[PDB]
């Protein structure tokens, strides 16, 4: 019953968003945390409130070389008009000259691809208390008829308190009947999108096996060195699972990873209940996994406010901002 | 390790759906036709989204020597050769090095057909030849246009069922995401007079002839049949019959009720 204030608290924000909220000159770019395009994830020291945050930098002429402008007004009215525990929180948005810009609150734990490398493979407990927090979302997600579309370890932060935080919106994108825009990221994609057919929810869905199948594996399911190769494994469906997996595990993959609509869990009379009352998730405290009141299985290591230990380094490059006004007319809505 | 790559996200240009014809002669479509069919985004489509595209695909013929593709510039466009022979290389520093060849055959490019990916070789023509392209936009449209037309509306159809009235909008769109086709040949048997009801039918073109053994229905494009089957499993009512080349949806009940239910609980709706 609580939820349905969610939709409304949203649909207020979404049709009336906030739209120009700060400029550069207020916070002192620090260091790089991650390079795009364009691209480059900063660091940040706010001048006033000495509150850090991390602040996506968008060269609008790329983007608009790209044939990207959607994606990304999408990314933003979306991402300021939404509020979840496991969703990055946006700060202030504003624009310039050359650059659009996103300030979220940072998220310090670094990404859990960073980890997975490093350590070679989550626990299937571990893995499962991400995955909660990954079904919440998506359903949260889809709620209001929106799906994320870009599902990656690469996509996904983890937070001081070991928890995760969800990352790149630049392909959400809110569907009502089903769209038909071909991204994501070749390893998560489902097969409806590669080829073509139109879609909406289920291919977050399918995501998520893809998901949990590289956690607890330490690699994807479907793979090789050429793409294509990738794909066609994918259309398939036909997928090996590691000697190590807990029989429960390698039945859910089995209903995430289902080509056949009519079969993928989630989207199904049930919805996402088949999910949450899977066998797997039988130990999961859904209730307290919400609220945090469950504790996290690793801690990312934090020293102090603004430490950047866990970030890979990237070589620094000076923000110029044109003495022109570029593609104004272009990201007005912004 | 290289493990440690991040995985880049890929992305097409969009369209939502809400003419151009090149000629080639009757034994030039063939040969195409049949180096396509095991290429991935292929192997699939139906014969006419197949033939919209070959349609599409356009001439390109080379003089001897002529860079056909370079490498690292671009690739929207995938190729199959018609005529000629080619040579590989590929500069990997640094050292430059023919790798390999082309006879008269093979095709090359066809991820640019899914997202912009930059040639990995330069194809050199070693003489006269020439070759059939397709960019990636004209072709990501012709497939979306189509299924876009060829999902919705088969519409008119699955709600034009007495049966399922009752649905709401999204739960119908769930049903057409995966509606089967099957082609029948004049004559070819569709449903049995006495097998287990498992399906419903609805006549895409063609028309089918029901019969108890005297002829008592005939469908034609738009209408449905074996429709009990979504109630009862009760063995069949009748036979069905193709006359001349009719093209039906197929619904397998099993797969409907996973998705939505039993189909009287939506009766019973309003
Ligand atoms: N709020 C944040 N806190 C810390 N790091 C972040 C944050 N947002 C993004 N990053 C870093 O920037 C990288 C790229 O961000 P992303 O939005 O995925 O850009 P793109 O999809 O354009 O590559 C992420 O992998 C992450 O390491
Ligand atoms: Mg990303
Ligand atoms: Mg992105």
């Amino acid at each position: 019953e609580f939820l349905a204030k969610a939709k409304e608290d949203f649909l207020k924000k979404w049709e009336t968003p906030s739209q120009n909220t700060a400029q550069l000159d207020q916070f002192d770019r620090i260091k790089t945390l991650g390079t795009g395009s364009f691209g480059r994830v900063m660091l940040v020291k706010h001048k006033e409130s000495g509150n850090h945050y991390a602040m996506k930098i968008l060269d609008k002429q790329k983007v608009v070389k790209l044939k990207q402008i959607e994606h990304t007004l999408n990314e933003k009215r979306i991402l300021q008009a939404v509020n979840f525990p496991f969703l990055v929180k946006l700060e202030f948005s504003f624009k310039d000259n050359s650059n659009l810009y996103m300030v979220m609150e940072y998220v310090a734990g670094g990404e859990m691809f960073s980890h997975l490398r490093r350590i070679g493979r989550f626990s299937e407990p571990h893995a499962r208390f991400y995955a909660a927090q990954i079904v919440l979302t998506f359903e949260y997600l889809h709620s209001l008829d929106l799906i994320y579309r870009d599902l990656k370890p690469e996509n996904l932060l983890i937070d001081q308190q070991g928890y995760i935080q969800v990352t790149d919106f630049g392909f959400a994108k809110r569907v009502k009947g089903r769209t038909w825009t071909l991204c994501g990221t070749p390893e998560y994609l489902a097969p409806e999108i590669i080829l073509s057919k139109g879609y909406n929810k289920a291919v977050d869905w399918w995501a998520l096996g893809v998901l949990i199948y590289e956690m607890a594996a330490g690699y994807p399911p479907f793979f090789a060195d050429q793409p294509i190769q990738i794909y066609e494994k994918i259309v398939s469906g036909k997928v090996r699972f590691p000697s190590h997996f807990s029989s429960d595990l390698k039945d859910l993959l089995r209903n995430l990873l289902q080509v056949d609509l009519t079969k993928r869990f989630g989207n199904l009379k049930n919805g996402v209940n088949d999910i949450k009352n899977h066998k797997w998730f039988a130990t999961t405290d859904w209730i307290a996994i919400y609220q945090r009141k469950v504790e996290a299985p690793f801690i990312p290591k934090f020293k102090g406010p603004g430490d950047t230990s866990n970030f890979d380094d990237y070589e620094e490059e000076e923000i110029r901002v044109s003495i022109n006004e570029k593609c104004g007319k272009e990201f007005t809505e912004f | 390790i290289n493990r440690f790559t991040r995985r880049a996200s890929v992305c097409a240009e969009a369209y939502n759906p809400d003419r151009i014809i090149h000629p080639k002669t009757d034994d030039q479509r063939n040969r195409l036709q049949e180096a396509c069919k095991d290429i991935l985004l292929f192997k699939n489509l139906d014969p006419e989204q197949m033939s919209q595209v070959l349609d599409a695909m356009f001439e390109k013929l080379v003089k001897e020597g002529e860079h056909v593709i370079d490498q690292g510039d671009d690739g929207d466009n995938f190729y199959v050769i018609d005529r000629g022979t080619f040579d590989i290389y590929v500069k990997c520093d640094g050292v430059g090095r023919c790798v390999g060849n082309y006879d008269n055959r093979g095709s090359f490019g066809e991820l640019a057909l899914m997202y912009n990916t930059p040639k990995a070789a330069t194809i050199t023509a070693t003489s006269p030849g020439a070759l059939w392209g397709l960019d990636r936009v004209t072709f990501r449209r012709i497939i979306v246009k189509n299924n876009a037309k060829k999902r919705k509306m088969y519409e008119s159809f699955i709600e034009s069922l007495p049966f399922l009235k009752s649905l709401e909008v999204s739960e119908r769109l769930k049903v057409v995401d995966v509606i089967g086709t099957k082609v029948y040949n004049d004559g070819e048997q569709i449903i049995a007079q006495g097998d287990l009801a498992d399906s419903f039918f609805i006549v895409e073109s063609g028309e089918v002839k029901i019969t108890m053994k005297v002829e008592i229905a005939r469908c034609f494009r738009g209408q449905y049949f074996g429709e009990l089957a979504l109630v009862t499993n009760k063995p069949r009512a009748a036979s069905a019959h193709a006359i001349g080349t009719v093209k039906c949806l197929a619904m397998d009940v099993q797969a409907f009720e996973r998705l939505l239910g039993p189909c009287m609980e939506i009766m019973k709706r309003n």
